[PDB]
């Protein structure tokens, strides 16, 4: 009343909002913006507005190979993620290794058109060979013996296995991957009274790819119930040349090749978050992340344009300036 | 030494039937690919049909149009050839030629002929 | 803080205003209340949110798998993967923690300036006409009505109108 | 398809260079087996590819294919040499063998 | 700015002088003109020759062939190849376009620190010998010639030979 | 009354840098952190010359394609440049084996000597070395080959143990090249390498490994149905190298005399080469700054700046140029 | 500095005192001698050893093992483990240096802030009875015993108490 | 009179720290941030014994060199010490295959104990194993080979298909060691093992591969001409595993009971070993300090700071010093 106050002063409000300092460690502060998001929405869902691809009780081997335990999927032309349970133990149901897996796993993750293409028609393509007497226990389908849908496992048809010889000239545009496998007996016996040769070389070129493959005939540890060991192969047939099975014994030769197209850059999730639709920028195997956010602290691995991950707990920047409320 | 050697048929009317052979010898039969050339009397060589020292695939030219069709017999070294008369147009002294290994690119068929068999007289007409 | 004006000679933040970040409070015969200053307000806002946003979209990342997939062959591949990863998180974590250390000092020292600077810009218009009494504040030394507190707040203080009243009541 | 011509005949003097050529598509790329053919003979081979000659027959004998044209380059003539000389060579693309007409040189 | 000196007292920079980054300007009656301050603008513009050289020389490195070459059959060689150039490049963008946006801020900073900190000087020198009206300006209550110029520009300021004379003056 | 503004100068000067708090804002001077420009040529790193290869690659270059004679090599080089069209390099169709990192290997060599570990004319008595031309390596139409290696046949109607070492004598890593070949059928194996069964074992102090033909058809691939497949290695100064085959042997006739020094990289660009005095080099233009960031290319060779994808990086080392 | 006090106007630091990073000086006719503030060093080595203890802590380093062992035959994936270790070796080099660099100069211009706030709330609580003399000196115009002497290295002083025995001076 | 001062402190220090804007500035306190002291001796990390093979390195240990047996084998290690030049490795000439991963997975381990696989005493009666010496590995003069494994040779006239197993019932990964002769002539092939062709065979549920020698003269190394490929494989707890030979095998006389932790990797120094207490380790000394920057060694295994290319990251700590 003597004088007109005009006082300078801050805006002060009811906030716990707090942030750290270079100097101080706990101070509140008015408004601040969040710059590590620590919230997922629980569902594997969407990139680029595409569906990803849910593989359920089976892994990646076990889909393109074709299981019998993975075959209520439905198959999509695009996807940006191969999610995979934690257990995922229904895949290679018959004991052996494949052969380049991880890269084979990183190729096709990104796929633009995945149209299963049937390559070598079972009704028609292999007359001279045995197609119905090739299932086995380790792939049991309703309790009766059963085997890969993409695959054939050729045997001996009457009392000799003649010199297979089978051409694929790609007339799709796109790269074809072709999935053949080669079949070690656990003993010579299994490998005479399966493939009439004993001496069997597989030689599959693909005008880039050339290499042969022999047995490793020999007593193994029982593996589910199987003492041989079976080796998955595969090649990308580039879209203008060819590819050559030629092959005196032991092949695991395709029934299905797949159509490609890829785009590249993506990975695998393995989690049992549900899948639902969603439109989210990034995914992580504990949850989607639907932020702009610089920083996230949710998982390690993150497939997508999205933020990098820290150890951070409290990533909050003070936009607002200091709260001191009396 | 190297000795191609040849059996052939005299005169024989266009829907007729003869033998031609190549009975080789003094060298490593099953692994030299062995050949038949022709020629007309005063004219220039003409090839009939290539073999595979395997005995499989078989190379033949245009002007057979399918009759002819050489065959190769390893275990007796002796080549055999399919002359089914059906044309009066197939005269000529007829050769066996061997195919010596070739430099790089298709070796047991593109060599030269180095050992040059003699000729038969085939003459076909009405 | 830096500048001394946050928790230095304004020690205390005012919960009555909710117009703005900085404002005002007059208490002359004519009324009272909190008043905030749209141009320092929502000049400085634009600036805050700008520095957000440089931290924000200046991050441009690319579409890329971050998980890598290894067998047992391969250990000193999946342990080169494991160290890139891990050395891309210590330098992610330390500058990120390090960058909201520093430019959360620096927000703050920022708006230190800005409360610092309307200070100086109330004593530069009001000169020796209006004592500091402290707290931030600005005794007056006459009867200044709401068109002169809008003038200050404003920028647009006549100095010499206001000097003879100023004079006689400073003795 | 792969076409191989000859000339019908090349004029040489005695003891000049005689050029014989067996032209036709790229056979540069293709293995060219040179033999000439006396009346009552069979073909003895004097230049067995690109550049070579085997034992046996005279040094003169040489060959050297091109861009085109195969040049049984025979530096020197003389009256053994007049016969008419084919050219053999295995076709890649269609899997054959094809002669040619020929060239009936007269050292005269 | 932060300090107050850049859009501050002072809005517009001077074409005149190209003498150096900071200045004056003389009105006595004895001539004009624009004049620099030799020494803070040599120890400034060394300052800012030596940070920029700070952030130039730092960054020296050895002979790296950045570029590896891999094959179809090593791809997630190759996508960790990828992901340490893309990570590197991520780090060093966001270190580089935000340490610009940092530097520059304090660069302008610094800028305003030195005006600020000279106008403080002239402040010191002149006690309340002159008017302080803004934008830099001293209405000097004296009679200054350019021997007063040249003293206050040095650093070295007698105010009693003066103090009489302004204390007549404004008076 | 007179007057002692103190005050900023400011020009017509339009550059313009961005703050934290204030972007698009303009100064009177500035400094380019981002080199943006480029000389275009691919000049001389270090001190030395770079390689050029041409219409060549280092598969090709190395194995002595009958397209790389133009290029020389005669003294040190810095790094390898090769046209995104060459095409040119191995001639035969085939994978070579431990292909890139060879590349690595031989980007940058201190002293490279090319020498002739085994002369055509002697070294090889009992097997024919004149026919192991192809029509896949053409020079000038005609069939023809590899300088550096000879692809040895039988000679007459046998292929002997071929037994023929090398001892290192000359202080520096000798780095040779063989090739093994795979017929595309049993009856090309026999026709050009007596032997039915074809090991061939190469042995060093360090290396060792058998090789065996896969003999099968293969897809036609520059007219050819066989595959010519590659090794290499590296025999240290003072060991041997013992070369050991009874059939599908590509001998090295040129080994090549070779002293690493620190490794560098391939520039694969269409730049034309010109002499200049470049501390760094990209495909697309060599760069001689101090300066610390760049945005020309990712793939740099030499104390090059660091990629960003920037477009404005400059230091604002004038005042806020604010005229009039 | 940015600031202006230490190596500004106060020009030399003193090393009779130990008490504290910062401090005064009193030539009162009671006695003499250095002595500190304890409440702003307290608070001022507390924010700098902050400073350390976050440049320190936040640095959170896991069991890594930085050594990895290449034959020959992958000198791909050891020039890709060298590149790796370069540039890493490249970030943190260059993020320490110009991290020192730095943050050096935000601690000088910290302990400048504090010298420069300590100066202002000293001209605060003796407002114009005090008369600065530059060297961050304050000349008093009254006895101010020791009693004036705590009061004002306190925080807390009484200015119309001595209001009238400042009056007698400056007439 | 009387004055109240405001001022700075200022002392005798001379330490100097470098600002953006000017350098070799002195401040009166500053707290280094990159220590340049190392103990210079290789001591314990997270509180256990590092291993020390001396005059030895991993392949001779693991394989069981005759010159190399003095040190005693421990139960757990935070790293391997081996000397620069500790060449007492693969006495006999060879490959080891798979070797550097091997050496990265074998890094670190929480129960390491070598047991008997299968004893030399009674598990293999039908080959001949103390025929199996070379001179390759000498000890005392005398010829000898490795202790954890017996270089098997035919016994009589005969080399019997062996066939031996062993599952794994320990709860640990027992890490198994074989190694694959290649001899030089076909007459030391049949002077040996008795069968020109001769396959082995090592499967498990993870693992299966086929050997075959590689018969050739080759260089001399070490006065012999044929090569020693070794191999490896980590049975899983419960697992099996499956030895099918019909020659040219060094069976593995000794595998060791082993569990990883979080691996680790190996330090290569002249450095002697001492009894102390280290958060991080490198070749040249170890580096018990609390600071995020070092600059002695980038090779660094534990809690290690990050490595620099500095040599002063003074952090300013007081004030500017003008005395
Ligand atoms: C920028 C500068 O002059 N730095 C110097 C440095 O070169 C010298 O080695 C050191 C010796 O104390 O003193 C400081
Ligand atoms: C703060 O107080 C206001 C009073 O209007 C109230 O609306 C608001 O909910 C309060 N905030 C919190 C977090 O309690
Ligand atoms: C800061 O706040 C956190 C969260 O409430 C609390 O746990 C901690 O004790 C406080 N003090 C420090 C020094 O971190
Ligand atoms: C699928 O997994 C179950 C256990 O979840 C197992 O019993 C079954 O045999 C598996 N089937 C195949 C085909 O792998
Ligand atoms: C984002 O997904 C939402 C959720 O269904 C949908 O409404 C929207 O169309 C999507 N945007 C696209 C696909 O561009
Ligand atoms: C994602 O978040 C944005 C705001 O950041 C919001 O507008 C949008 O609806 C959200 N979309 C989904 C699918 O949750
Ligand atoms: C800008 O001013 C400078 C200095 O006076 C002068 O040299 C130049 O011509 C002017 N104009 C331009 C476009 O740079
Ligand atoms: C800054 O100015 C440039 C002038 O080229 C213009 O392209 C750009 O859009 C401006 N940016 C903003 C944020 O106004
Ligand atoms: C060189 O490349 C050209 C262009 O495709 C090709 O036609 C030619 O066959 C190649 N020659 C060799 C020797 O590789
Ligand atoms: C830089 O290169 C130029 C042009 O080739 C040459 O003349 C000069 O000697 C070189 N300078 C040095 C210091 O090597
Ligand atoms: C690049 O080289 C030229 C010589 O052509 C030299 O004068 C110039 O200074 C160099 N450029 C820089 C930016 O140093
Ligand atoms: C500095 O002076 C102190 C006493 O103030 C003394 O203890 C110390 O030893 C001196 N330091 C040096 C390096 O002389
Ligand atoms: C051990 O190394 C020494 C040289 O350091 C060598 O003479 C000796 O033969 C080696 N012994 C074995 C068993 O390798
Ligand atoms: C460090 O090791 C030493 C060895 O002397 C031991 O006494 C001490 O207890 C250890 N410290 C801890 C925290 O385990
Ligand atoms: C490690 O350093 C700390 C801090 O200086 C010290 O207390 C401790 O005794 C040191 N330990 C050893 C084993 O040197």
């Amino acid at each position: 009343d003597p004088g007109d106050t005009l006082c300078i002063g801050y805006h002060a409000n009811n906030s716990t909002d707090t942030v750290d300092t270079v100097l101080e460690k706990n101070v509140t502060v008015t408004h601040s913006v969040n710059l590590l998001e620590d919230k997922h929405n629980g569902k594997l869902c969407k990139l680029r507005g595409v569906a990803p691809l849910h593989l359920g009780k089976c892994n990646i081997a076990g889909w393109i190979l074709g299981n019998p335990e993975c075959e209520s999927l439905s198959t999509a032309s695009s996807w940006s993620y191969i999610v995979e349970t934690p257990s995922s133990d229904n895949g290679t149901c018959y004991p052996g290794d494949f052969i380049d897996y991880e890269e084979l796993r990183e190729q096709l993750s990104s796929v633009s058109s995945f149209e299963r293409f049937e390559i070598f028609p079972k009704t028609s393509s292999w007359p001279n060979h045995d197609s119905n007497k090739g299932v086995t226990a380790a792939c049991p389908h309703a309790g009766a013996k059963s085997f890969y849908k993409n695959l054939i496992w050729l045997v001996k048809k009457g009392n000799s296995y003649p010199k297979l010889s089978k051409s694929y000239i790609n007339d799709k545009g796109k790269e074809v991957l072709v999935l053949w496998g080669i079949h070690h007996p656990s003993t010579s016996a299994d490998q005479q009274s399966l493939y009439q040769n004993a001496d069997t070389y597989v030689f599959v070129g693909s005008s880039r790819y050339s290499k042969k493959f022999k047995p490793e005939i020999a007593i193994r540890p029982k593996v589910r119930d199987q003492e041989g060991r079976m080796n998955y192969y595969w090649t990308l047939v580039e879209p203008g040349d060819k590819i050559t099975f030629e092959a005196t014994g032991n092949l695991v030769v395709p029934r299905y090749a797949f159509a490609m197209e890829r785009n590249a850059g993506s990975g695998i999730i393995i989690s049992d978050t549900p899948v639902h639709d969603c439109n989210t920028t990034c995914q992580t195997p504990k949850g989607a992340i639907n932020t702009s956010l610089p920083f996230q602290n949710i998982h390690p691995i993150t497939i997508g344009k999205c933020p990098k991950y820290v150890k951070s707990t409290k990533l909050r920047l003070a936009t607002g300036l200091r709260n001191i409320p009396s | 030494e190297v000795q191609l050697l040849e059996s052939g048929g005299g005169l024989v009317q266009p829907g007729g039937s003869l033998r031609l052979s190549c009975a080789a010898s003094g060298f490593t039969f099953t692994h030299f690919a062995m050949t038949w050339v022709r020629q007309a009397p005063g004219k220039g060589l003409e090839w009939v049909s290539t073999i595979d020292g395997s005995g499989g695939g078989t190379y033949s030219a245009d002007f057979v149009k399918g009759r002819f069709t050489v065959s190769r017999d390893n275990s007796k070294n002796t080549l055999f050839l399919q002359m089914n008369s059906l044309r009066a147009e197939d005269t000529a002294l007829y050769y066996c030629a061997k195919v010596s290994p070739g430099m790089v690119d298709d070796p047991h068929l593109g060599g030269a002929f180095h050992i040059w068999g003699q000729g038969t007289m085939v003459t076909v007409s009405s | 803080g830096l500048f001394g004006a946050i928790a230095g000679f304004i020690e205390g933040g005012w919960t009555g205003m909710v117009d703005g970040w900085y404002g005002y409070h007059h208490q002359n015969e004519q009324g009272s209340g909190y008043a905030a200053d749209l141009k320092s307000t929502q000049n400085a806002i634009d600036k805050i949110t700008n520095k957000v946003n440089s931290v924000i979209e200046k991050m441009n990342t690319q579409f890329t798998a971050v998980g890598k997939e290894f067998n047992h062959l391969e250990k000193r591949i999946e342990n080169l993967n494991k160290k890139v990863d891990d050395g891309f998180l210590d330098i992610w974590t330390y500058n990120a923690e390090l960058l909201v250390l520093l430019e959360n000092e620096r927000t703050l020292d920022y708006h230190d300036s800005n409360v610092k600077n309307l200070y100086e810009k109330v004593r530069s218009q009001l000169k020796n006409n209006a004592k500091e009494i402290g707290n931030g504040c600005f005794e007056f030394y006459h009867k200044c009505d709401n068109t002169c507190m809008e003038s200050v707040k404003n920028g647009t203080y006549d100095y010499p109108k206001y000097s003879e009243e100023a004079k006689l009541n400073r003795e | 398809s792969y076409e191989l011509t000859q000339p019908p005949s090349v004029s040489v003097a005695p003891g000049q260079t005689a050029t014989i050529t067996c032209g036709g598509n790229n056979i540069g790329l293709k293995t060219v087996h040179w033999c000439q053919q006396k009346p009552g003979q069979a073909p003895v081979v004097v230049v067995y590819d690109n550049n070579d000659r085997p034992s046996g027959i005279p040094e003169r004998f040489s060959g050297s294919n091109s861009w085109n044209t195969a040049t049984l380059t025979i530096t020197g003539v003389e009256a053994g040499d007049e016969a008419d000389y084919y050219c053999q060579v295995w076709d890649s693309g269609s899997h054959q063998v094809v002669f040619g007409g020929g060239t009936k040189l007269t050292f005269l």
